């Protein structure tokens, strides 16, 4: 019975090790995104600036 | 009387050899124990391997 628990708990921990790799790297996907994503608020900030330093339009 | 005596210390030898024989019972059962340790050290070892694949 405990060769049977350890062979069922290191096969959840399989799993485990699987789940917890897919779960990092899909994260990195999403962050990705997010990354992209204020690397464009970013850039709309440097461009907001310029609206304020024209003096004539702003 | 005297042979009846011995009678008696024949009976206290017989009631010995009774312990005896079921001190030899018990240590039996004792090896016996040791004996079923053996066979679980085995299966201890085997499912150890397989923890191990």
């Amino acid at each position: 019975g405990n060769f049977k628990s350890k062979l069922k708990k290191a096969m959840l921990s399989q799993q485990i090790t699987k789940s917890t790799i897919a779960n990092k790297m899909r994260l990195k996907v999403l962050s990705a995104r997010e990354q992209s994503l204020d690397g464009i608020f970013e850039e709309t900030k440097e461009k907001l600036s310029g609206i304020a330093n024209n003096r004539d339009e702003y | 009387n005297g042979i009846a005596t011995l009678l008696q210390a024949e009976k206290e030898a017989h009631e010995i050899v009774s312990k005896a024989r079921k001190y030899r019972q018990d240590k039996l059962k004792q090896a016996k124990t040791d004996a079923a340790k053996e066979i679980d050290s085995y299966k201890i070892q085997k499912d150890k391997e397989l923890k191990e694949f």
